[PDB]
């Protein structure tokens, strides 16, 4: 996919 | 919190030929927070078929909008965008002028 | 040339009008290619590009899921930021970040990033390493012992040297006849007086792509940085960007001033006087 798994802060 | 306030910009898509159909765009950036009231206007009235651009930012984070919609400029009628934004005590008015 | 993937997402708590609103929009250079808004009726990844149309449901099944994902660690990232900043619950705040990469000519990483801003402020960045965060502040300082705990800084090195550059190389092909042609500016110069002794002249540039450009007066040859009023560079609506620079010049001495513009769509630095 072109968008990136985030991380919660 | 910081906040800043919104640059407004009133304009043509093509360069503005009395009676030729174009579109009249409002761009508003360098604003933070991001909620934004945007008007356009012919001569006082707020236009109704208005589209928005998708909220974005620059690299110092920084929104930006086009608001916009089809219009056919004449000698007589006045275009403008009404904007407000928590940053300003009342809503500023930009009038468009076909030489900005 | 050069081209750039990015990312950019807008995460805006609202106490009293439902959960934050999650909006991701991605670029390649100045052209939108996707945006994903958890507001719209059915949230979906959304083509904003005619050469992203091109790929198959399981691109945008695949991307929808990571969107959806995505928008609920935001909501957890905005409720953990509230309480580093011991923020009560009844404000509006707004997590934004900035994600993707930056390659050369032959499609070769030149970049990545990934950074965060909280209201407004700079708030975490991995650095160009790729491996290390630099933080703003004690509570940045949170995120970041959780994030080297957990080793996230070498997944997002993945994302940015394999997937990003992958997908960026691929968009570019495929949309090659859009996104790998620079259109350069229409110039002209126009001139207002203003008074007998002073006029202004506006040095117009329209229709480019992409958006980078210099525009500069110059008197006698002398930079005139102070005295040139230059508008933020705006879309017109139809992919191209318009700009423009202004100087009040007196009466009579129009001719000792030129504007200078310089653009990759253009086959030289253009010179241009009034008239």
């Amino acid at each position: 996919a072109a968008a990136k798994k985030k991380y919660c802060l | 919190m910081i906040q800043r306030t919104p640059k407004i910009q009133v304009y043509s898509r093509h360069p503005a030929e009395n009676g030729k159909s174009n579109f009249l765009n409002c761009y508003v950036s360098g604003f933070h927070p991001s909620d934004i009231e945007v008007d356009l206007l012919k001569n006082g009235e707020r236009i109704e078929k208005v589209e928005h651009s998708d909220l974005s930012f620059s690299k110092d984070w920084s929104f930006y909008l086009l608001y916009y919609t089809e219009f056919t400029p004449t000698e007589k009628d006045e275009y403008a965008c009404r904007v407000n934004h928590v940053t300003l005590s009342q809503p500023k008015i930009v009038k468009w002028d076909r030489d900005m | 040339g050069s081209h750039s993937m990015r990312y950019f997402d807008t995460a805006m708590s609202r106490p009293g009008r439902g959960e934050p609103r999650f909006i991701s929009v991605g670029y390649v250079d100045d052209t939108q290619f996707v945006r994903f808004d958890s507001d719209a009726a059915s949230p979906r990844e959304e083509p904003r590009a005619p050469w992203i149309e091109q790929e198959g449901p399981e691109y945008w099944d695949r991307n929808t899921q990571i969107f959806k994902t995505n928008t609920q660690t935001d909501r957890c990232s905005l409720r953990n930021l509230r309480g580093y900043y011991n923020q009560s619950e009844a404000g509006s705040h707004t997590l934004q970040s900035m994600y993707g990469c930056d390659v050369g000519p032959d499609g070769r990483l030149l970049r990545g990033h990934n950074q965060y801003a909280y209201d407004g402020k700079d708030y975490i960045a991995l650095n160009e390493d790729l491996r290390s965060w630099t933080a703003a502040d004690t509570a940045a300082q949170i995120t970041q012992r959780k994030w080297e705990a957990a080793r996230v800084a070498e997944q997002d090195r993945a994302y940015l040297e394999g997937t990003c550059v992958e997908w960026l190389r691929r968009y570019l092909e495929n949309g090659k006849d859009t996104l790998e042609r620079a259109d350069p500016p229409k110039t002209h110069v126009t001139h207002h007086p203003i008074s007998d002794h002073e006029a202004t002249l506006r040095c117009w540039a329209l229709g480019f792509y992409p958006a980078e450009i210099t525009l500069t007066w110059q008197r006698d040859g002398e930079d005139q940085t102070q005295d040139t009023e230059l508008v933020e560079t705006r879309p017109a609506g139809d992919r191209t960007f318009q700009k423009w620079a202004a100087v009040v010049v007196p009466s009579g001495e129009e001719q000792r001033y030129t504007c200078h513009v310089q653009h990759e769509g253009l086959p030289k630095p253009l010179t241009l006087r009034w008239e």
